[PDB]
C-alpha cells in the first residue's frame, strides 16, 4: 500500500491525537446506517404522546375500539 | 597510637542504577480495558433509558386520562 499502510504509522508518530479526531467523528456517520438497532428509537418517539389523544366518530371502523384495554390499533409493546 | 578516620565502603551504593521501570500498563492491554469499559458504558446505559421509556408513556398517560382537568 502506498496511503493506507505508508500514511497510518507515521500520523501515530506526528500529531497522534488527529488519528482520533477522523476515526471516532467519522465512524459516528458510518454506525447509524448500517447497524439495525436505530429503526427501533425511531418508534418510540412517535408512540409517546406530547399532547392528549384526539376521539374520531365511530361510522365503520376498523382496529379501533374503546379506552379499556382491548385489541385494537397499533400500541406499542416492543421490549418488555 | 594514631587514630584517624577510617574507610568503609562496604556495598558501594550502586554506581548509577535505573530505577524507572514499566509498571502496570503495557501498551494493547490497556486499550482492552479502555474500550471495553466504554461499550460496557453504552450497554448499560442504554438499558436504564429503555426502562425510562415504560415510565415515558404512562407519564403522558395521565394527562390524556384526566379529562376533568
Amino acid at each position: 500500500a502506498e496511503r493506507v499502510a505508508a500514511f497510518l504509522k507515521n500520523v501515530w508518530a506526528k500529531e497522534p491525537v488527529l488519528v482520533a479526531s477522523f476515526a471516532i467523528a467519522g465512524l459516528a456517520v458510518i454506525l447509524p446506517t448500517l447497524s439495525p438497532y436505530t429503526k427501533y428509537s425511531l418508534m418510540i418517539n412517535x408512540x409517546x404522546x406530547x399532547x392528549x389523544x384526539x376521539x374520531x366518530x365511530x361510522x365503520x371502523x376498523x382496529x379501533x375500539x374503546x379506552x379499556x384495554x382491548x385489541x385494537x390499533x397499533x400500541x406499542x409493546x416492543x421490549x418488555x | 597510637x594514631x587514630x584517624x578516620x577510617x574507610x568503609x565502603x562496604x556495598x558501594x551504593x550502586x554506581x548509577x542504577x535505573x530505577x524507572x521501570x514499566x509498571x502496570x500498563x503495557x501498551g494493547y492491554s490497556m486499550f482492552a480495558v479502555g474500550i471495553g469499559a466504554l461499550l460496557f458504558g453504552y450497554w448499560s446505559m442504554m438499558k436504564w433509558n429503555r426502562e425510562r421509556r415504560r415510565l415515558q408513556i404512562e407519564d403522558f398517560e395521565a394527562r390524556i386520562a384526566l379529562m376533568p382537568l
